[PDB]
C-alpha cells in the first residue's frame, strides 16, 4: 500500500520545553487522514489528533501538526512537556473515503529530561539474608551519560513526583 | 493482560473495546522495534474473517459478540507470534479508531524455560544518613521469564503511592540467548523519622504471570504459576 | 443496434468497503435499477416493466438478489485465490440485441476484457492470461448456474426486448425540437476568433449542424461531443476558427428530423 | 497503471439568461477507476445539493457521469466543474463558458 517512516528511535527534553516528532509518509491517495497516537508502557493506545488532508495544519490541545503536503511531511510538536508525556508516540495514515487499516510507523519514544544536582554513588546489601550487594546512583540526571557481567538500569523517573526526582541508577553483580 | 504459550499449541485472546459499534473489528499485531500492522479485519453482520496479505488460511479465527466478549484464536503458533495483539474499531463518525486493550503473548520452545521471579529488599546505606537525612530501598527481582510482572511497595500493610521509581522495562541476565530471563529494579525513599523506626515494615512484592492450571509440568524444580513473590525488611534502630 | 444490456460494476476498494451496483439499459438510456434495501427491481419508466407478469417479475427479483449476494460474496472470497489485487474493479455487461435475437454477456477486471460467457460456458480472453482461466474454472463449477446464464441469455432476454420496445414506443420514437445559441470561444490565435453554436433539447441522438456562409458548409467546423442531460435530451457545441476580418456573413445552419424540414439559421453579429 | 485520466466538459441547458433559471451540466467520462470526487463550483464555492446521474460505463470499461444543478445565472457570477482522480496530481478544474 502506502509507506511510513519515522527515523527517531528516542529524543530527550527537559520539563516545561517542546519537542517535534517527525513523520514521513510516501501514499498515492488523494484524500487521506494522518492519526497520531501514543503508546504508554502498560501497551495501551491513545487517539491524539487526526489530520485532514484537505484541512489546515490542526492545532488542538497541546498539541500541533506541520503539513508539508508537498513534501508529505506531518510533524507533531508537543508543548508544556509533562513527565506523564513520556511514552512511544506513533504515527499513521488511512483513508478518508474509505477508512480501512492504517499503516504505523516504525515508532519514537519520548524521555523526558527530569525537572540542586548533586552526583553520589552509594551500596546495599540484603535484607532477609546476606551475601548481596548492589551500587545506587542518585541525582545526577544532569551527567546523563548513564552506562563483562555488570548490570545497569538505567535512569530512572510514577506519582512519586512529590518526592524530588533523585535519579536512581542501580547497578548490581 | 499476559499469556504464555508453547510452540504448536493454539491461545485464544479476548479484546475489551468499551463498547465498541458492533461492527467491523481490526486486529492489530505489535512486535518490539516494528511497526503495527493489520492482521486480520472481522465482520459481525456476516461473520466474515479477511485475513491479511501472506496470512495462513487457518492461523487466526474471531468470534463472539463484538460488545464487550470478542475472541481471536491463534492456532500453530511459533516464536514469531510473540508479541502485543490489540483489536481496533472505528467509532460512527469514522473520526478516530479506537484501539481495545492489548494482550502480550509469549512463545518459547519449551515450557521449562518460564520460571518465577525470585525478590529481594536491600536496605538503604549508612552514608545516606547523614548526607540526605533521607533513605532508599531497592527492590530486585531476578530471575524471571517473561517480563510479565507488576511490582509494588506495601509500608504498613499499605500500598504505597509515592517516593517510588521503577524502571518500565526489565534488563535481561544475558542478551545472546533468545530464551533469556530479565532483571527488574525499583528505588523507594523514605525520610529519616519512618526508615529508623524498627516498628515500620517494608514488602516489595512482585505479581508474576506464568503457568496455570492445564499447563503441563515435568521438571522438577517448583512449577512456575502465575504467583505474587514478596520480600521483606525493616529499619534498623541504629 | 438496439441491445437491452444489464451492468453490474462491483468496486472493492479495501477489505471493509465493496460497493455494488445493478442497472439495465436499453443501449444509452437507462430503464432499470437494483435496490439492495429492498431488494427489487425498480423501474424508472412505466413501461420499463415491458411486457412480463408480475409473477415473472417477481422471479426475476428473487433470482437478481441470489445471484447478486452469491457473486458479491464469492469474489469477496476469492479475491486472494484469483490474485485479485486491491482496490479492483469488476464490470460485466450482458444482455441481447435487434429484428433478430444476438445475445452476448463478458465481465472485465481492472477495466480490461477477462472473460465472457459463449454457449453454456465460461470462456477467458487469451490475453488476460492464466487468472481468466482460473476465474473461468471457479466459474463453471456449477453446471445449475451455467444452465440459468444460458436461459436468462438466450430465452429471457430475446422475449423481454420485444415487448419493452413495443411498450416503450411511444417515448422511444417521440421529437423533441432543439434549441441554438451562439458565442465565443477562447481565441485560437492573434487576429482570429472562436465561434461556437450551441445546440441543447433534441431527441432522438442524430443531430446535424454546421457553419456556413451562405449556401457553402464551412469546413473547418468542428463537431464535438454529443452530451447528455438529466432529461433525455442532448447537447452538442459546434466550433469554427476564422480570421477576424473574415467573420462576416456567417451563421449556423441544424437540422433535426423534429424540425420537419426548417432548419434553424443562427446569424453571427460582432458588434 | 492502467489507469484512464477524466474527460470533463461543462455546459448549459439554455443559453445563459441573467435572472432566467437554468441548469449547469458537468460529464466526466472515460475513467477508470470509478471512485471520483466531483463538484460544481459557483464562485470557488462548492454548490451543495447537486444531483448526479447513477454510474454507468461505455464499450471500453470507462466510466462516465453527470452532475446537474439548477442555477440562476448573474452578471458577476461565475462557475466551475472540479474533479479529483487518482490520475490527477491535482484537483483539475473546467470552467463553464458564457461569452
Ligand atoms: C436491473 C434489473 C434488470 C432486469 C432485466 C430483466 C431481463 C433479463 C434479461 C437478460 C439478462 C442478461 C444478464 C444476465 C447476467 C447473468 C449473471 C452472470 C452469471 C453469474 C453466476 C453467479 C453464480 C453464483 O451464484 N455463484 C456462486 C455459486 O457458488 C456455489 O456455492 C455452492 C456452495 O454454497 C457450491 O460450492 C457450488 O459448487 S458446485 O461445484 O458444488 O456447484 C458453487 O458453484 C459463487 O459463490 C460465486 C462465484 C463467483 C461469482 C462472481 C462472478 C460472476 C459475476 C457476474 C454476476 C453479476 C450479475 C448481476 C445481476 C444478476
Ligand atoms: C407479450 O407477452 C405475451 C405472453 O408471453 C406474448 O404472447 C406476446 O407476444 C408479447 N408481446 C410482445 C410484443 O412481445
Amino acid at each position: 500500500a502506502q509507506k511510513v517512516t519515522q527515523a527517531q528511535s528516542s529524543v530527550s527534553m527537559p520539563v516545561r520545553k517542546a519537542v517535534t516528532l517527525n513523520c514521513l509518509y510516501e501514499t498515492s491517495w488523494w484524500s487521506y487522514y494522518i492519526f497520531w497516537y501514543k503508546q504508554l508502557p502498560s501497551k495501551e493506545m491513545i487517539f491524539l489528533i487526526r489530520q485532514g488532508s484537505d484541512e489546515q495544519n490542526a492545532k488542538s490541545g497541546r498539541y500541533s501538526v506541520n503539513f508539508k503536503k508537498a513534501a508529505k511531511s506531518v510533524a507533531l510538536t508537543i508543548s508544556a512537556l509533562q513527565l506523564e508525556d513520556s511514552a512511544k508516540y506513533f504515527c499513521a495514515l488511512g483513508e478518508l473515503r474509505w477508512p480501512d487499516k492504517l499503516i504505523f510507523g516504525k515508532g519514537t519514544r519520548v524521555t523526558v529530561e527530569p525537572n540542586n544536582p548533586d552526583p553520589a554513588v552509594y551500596q546495599l546489601r540484603d535484607s532477609k539474608s546476606s551475601d548481596k550487594s548492589v551500587c545506587l546512583f542518585t541525582d545526577f540526571d544532569s551527567q546523563t551519560n548513564v552506562s563483562s557481567d555488570v548490570y545497569i538500569t538505567d535512569k530512572c523517573v510514577d506519582m512519586r513526583s512529590m518526592d524530588f526526582k533523585s535519579n536512581s541508577a542501580v547497578a548490581w553483580s | 493482560k499476559s499469556v504464555i504459550r508453547q510452540t504448536g499449541s493454539s491461545a485464544e485472546i479476548t479484546c475489551d473495546l468499551a463498547e465498541g459499534s458492533t461492527g467491523y473489528i481490526h486486529w492489530y499485531l505489535h512486535q518490539e522495534g516494528k511497526a503495527p500492522q493489520r492482521l486480520l479485519y472481522y465482520d459481525s453482520y456476516t461473520s466474515s474473517v479477511v485475513l491479511e496479505s501472506g496470512i495462513s488460511p487457518g492461523k487466526y479465527d474471531t468470534y463472539g459478540s463484538t460488545r464487550k466478549n470478542l475472541r481471536m484464536i491463534l492456532r500453530n503458533l511459533i516464536e514469531n507470534d510473540s508479541g502485543v495483539y490489540y483489536c481496533a474499531t472505528w467509532d460512527g463518525d469514522y473520526y478516530k479508531k479506537l484501539f481495545g486493550s492489548g494482550t502480550t503473548l509469549v512463545v518459547t520452545e519449551d515450557l521449562k524455560n518460564v520460571f518465577p521471579p525470585e525478590v529481594a529488599v536491600f536496605e538503604p546505606s549508612e552514608a545516606e544518613i547523614s548526607h540526605t537525612q533521607k533513605a532508599t530501598l531497592v527492590c530486585l527481582a531476578t530471575g524471571f521469564y517473561p517480563d510479565h510482572v507488576e511490582l509494588s511497595w506495601w509500608v504498613n500493610g499499605k500500598e504505597v503511592h509515592s517516593g517510588v521509581c521503577t524502571d518500565p522495562q526489565p534488563l535481561k541476565e544475558q542478551p545472546a540467548l533468545n530464551d533469556s530471563r530479565y532483571a527488574l529494579s525499583s528505588r523507594l525513599r523514605v525520610s529519616a523519622t519512618f526508615w529508623q523506626n524498627p516498628r515500620n515494615h517494608f514488602r516489595c512484592q512482585v505479581q508474576f504471570y506464568g503457568l496455570s492450571e492445564n499447563d503441563e509440568w515435568t521438571q522438577d524444580r517448583a512449577k512456575p504459576v502465575t504467583q505474587i513473590v514478596s520480600a521483606e525488611a525493616w529499619g534498623r534502630a541504629d | 443496434p438496439l441491445s437491452f444490456h444489464v451492468i453490474w460494476i462491483a468496486s472493492f476498494y479495501n477489505h471493509s468497503w465493496k460497493q455494488n451496483l445493478v442497472s439495465g439499459w436499453l443501449s444509452d438510456l437507462q430503464t432499470h435499477t437494483w435496490d439492495s434495501n429492498s431488494s427489487t427491481i425498480v423501474f424508472l419508466w412505466p413501461w420499463s416493466r415491458g411486457n412480463f407478469s408480475n409473477e415473472e417479475w417477481k422471479e426475476l427479483e428473487t433470482l437478481f438478489r441470489i445471484r447478486t449476494i452469491r457473486s458479491f460474496e464469492g469474489i469477496r472470497r476469492y479475491a486472494h485465490e484469483l490474485q485479485f489485487e486491491y482496490p479492483f474493479e469488476i464490470q460485466v455487461t450482458g444482455g441481447c440485441e435487434l429484428k433478430v435475437s444476438g445475445s452476448f454477456l463478458q465481465l472485465a477486471y481492472q477495466g480490461s476484457d477477462f472473460v465472457s460467457f459463449q454457449n453454456n460456458s465460461w470462456l477467458p480472453y487469451p490475453v488476460a492470461g492464466n487468472m481468466a482461466k482460473h476465474f473461468c474454472k471457479v466459474l463453471n463449477q456449477n453446471q445449475h448456474e451455467n444452465d440459468i446464464t444460458h436461459n436468462l441469455l438466450s430465452d429471457t432476454c430475446p422475449r423481454f426486448i420485444l415487448g419493452l420496445l413495443d411498450a416503450g414506443k411511444a417515448h422511444l420514437q417521440r421529437q423533441v425540437k432543439p434549441e441554438a445559441w451562439l458565442s465565443h470561444g477562447p481565441s485560437p490565435g492573434p487576429g482570429h476568433l472562436q465561434l461556437v453554436c450551441h445546440v441543447s433539447g433534441f431527441y432522438p441522438k442524430p443531430v446535424w449542424v454546421m457553419w456556413m456562409r451562405g449556401e457553402q458548409e464551412q469546413q473547418g467546423t468542428q463537431r464535438g461531443d454529443i452530451l447528455p442531460s438529466a432529461d433525455g435530451t442532448w447537447y452538442l457545441r459546434a466550433t469554427l476558427e476564422v480570421a477576424a476580418g473574415e467573420a462576416a456573413d456567417l451563421s449556423c445552419r441544424v437540422k433535426h428530423s423534429s424540425l420537419e424540414g426548417q432548419d434553424i439559421v443562427l446569424y453571427w453579429e460582432g458588434s | 497503471g492502467i489507469q484512464r485520466t477524466p474527460k470533463i466538459q461543462v455546459y448549459s441547458r439554455h443559453p445563459a439568461e441573467n435572472g432566467k433559471s437554468n441548469f449547469l451540466n458537468c460529464y466526466v467520462s472515460g475513467f477508470h477507476p470509478s471512485d471520483i470526487e466531483v463538484d460544481l463550483l459557483k464562485n470557488g464555492e462548492r454548490i451543495e445539493k447537486v444531483e448526479h446521474s447513477d454510474l454507468s460505463f461505455s464499450k471500453d470499461w470507462s466510466f462516465y457521469l453527470l452532475y446537474y444543478t439548477e442555477f440562476t445565472p448573474t452578471e458577476k457570477d461565475e462557475y466551475a466543474c472540479r474533479v479529483n482522480h487518482v490520475t490527477l496530481s491535482q484537483p483539475k478544474i473546467v470552467k463553464w463558458d458564457r461569452d
